């Protein structure tokens, strides 16, 4: 599962068989990592408007 | 069941009575309209293609 994105630490506490994390539009917001089963937030790079 | 337009109400009309109040009620009554919506702006080259 491949993205852009800022990855921050969260206080989202995932139950042991998830990986993936989605809000209530259904994106991807919080990943857990693969290696370090430490769960990761995702935020999107900050665009905006010129 | 049909519905009911309201309590009848036969005004007592004739030809030489008329009512008159003795007294009146201050009423305030409110009244809610919209004004503004949420301004949004879409970066179209984003949505479709990120
Ligand atoms: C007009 O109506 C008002 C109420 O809207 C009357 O005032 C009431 O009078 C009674 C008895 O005199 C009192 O017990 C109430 O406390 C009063 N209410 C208020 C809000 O003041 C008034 O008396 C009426 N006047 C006439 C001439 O009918
Ligand atoms: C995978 O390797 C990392 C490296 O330290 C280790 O912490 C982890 O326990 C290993 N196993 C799993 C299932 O992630």
């Amino acid at each position: 599962l491949t993205g852009t994105g800022v990855l921050t630490e969260s206080n989202k506490k995932f139950l042991p068989f998830q990986q993936f994390g989605r809000d209530i539009a259904d994106t991807t917001d919080a990943v857990r990592d693969p290696q370090t089963l430490e769960i990761l937030d995702i935020t999107p790079c900050s665009f905006g408007g010129v | 069941y049909t519905m009911s337009l309201g309590a009848e109400n036969s005004v007592a009309y004739s030809n030489n009575s008329i009512a008159i109040p003795t007294n009146f009620t201050i009423s305030v009554t409110t009244e809610i309209l919209p004004v503004s919506m949420t301004k949004t702006s879409v970066d179209c080259t984003m949505y479709i293609c990120g």
